[PDB]
């Protein structure tokens, strides 16, 4: 795969801001799950009909 | 005198899109027989449907 | 006794599901906001006090 070309212009003169951060789910992962997952199961059902 | 060649119609050897294109398969000489490329909305920069 | 049929054949373009691949890209975004909200909560308040 491989990204699509932009204008000459953008090429020559373009600048762009971008963060680099990506992050993770772990804080709101690490914690005592038993009561939130049968309402965290009733959503995961609704995502598929 | 007569002419024998003046000018004609000219051949080209390519066309080139001034347009900005879509990905998409050989639809020529050469047909894909597989399915088109699939568009999927990725890198959203706010939630949505979570 | 009465065990319903599921069809998921208009779901699925070729071995692509869309709608799956978007909902799991969601939380990349989720894993952002809450880098970056804890961090700019510590910055902003500091260690707390009771």
């Amino acid at each position: 795969y491989r990204p699509r070309r932009f204008k000459e212009i953008e090429h020559t003169h373009g600048y762009v801001y971008r963060e680099l951060n990506q992050g993770s789910l772990l804080p709101l992962v690490d914690a005592n799950l038993k009561e939130s997952s049968s309402y965290y199961f009733k959503k995961l059902m609704s995502s598929i009909s | 005198g007569e002419i024998i060649y003046d000018g004609g119609l000219s051949s080209k050897l390519a066309d080139v899109v001034d347009k900005t294109t879509e990905p998409h398969n050989a639809d020529g000489a050469v047909k894909d027989g597989r399915i088109a490329p699939v568009k999927l909305d990725l890198e959203k920069q706010k939630l949505d449907k979570l | 006794f009465a065990l319903a049929q599921i069809n998921a054949d208009d779901e699925f373009i070729g071995a692509i599901d869309k709608e799956s691949a978007e909902y799991l890209d969601e939380y990349a975004t989720l894993a952002r906001d809450i880098s970056n909200s804890l961090t700019l909560v510590k910055a902003a308040f500091g260690p707390l006090e009771r």
